[PDB]
């Protein structure tokens, strides 16, 4: 008798040892960039004679 | 049940402004029939950001 989550299994003559596990191990990975360039020019010349 | 979350937030402005203006006028006028009359003006405005 194998009892798996209220269900009837059964082993069988090849397979040693099929125990069930959490092992929970999830990753999550969030990068951001941001970049702001500005530029700006007036020149004003005047000549009078 | 472990948890581990590591938040590495950064922000950095930054801001130039610098603006030049110069002005130059001159006149001179002599007269002793003579007549002579000179006039002569100059501007520069110049402004970054």
């Amino acid at each position: 008798p194998h009892y798996i989550l209220n269900t009837r299994f059964r082993k069988p003559y090849n397979v040693e040892s099929y125990t069930p596990q959490t092992q929970g191990k999830y990753e999550f990975i969030l990068k951001e960039y941001e970049s702001y360039s500005d530029f700006e020019r007036n020149v004003t010349e005047k000549m009078a004679s | 049940y472990r948890v581990l979350f590591y938040v590495d937030s950064e922000k950095l402005k930054q801001n130039d402004f610098n603006s030049v203006e110069e002005k130059k006028c001159k006149s001179s006028g002599w007269h002793f029939v003579v007549k002579f009359s000179s006039h002569g003006c100059k501007e520069l405005e110049n402004a970054l950001k």
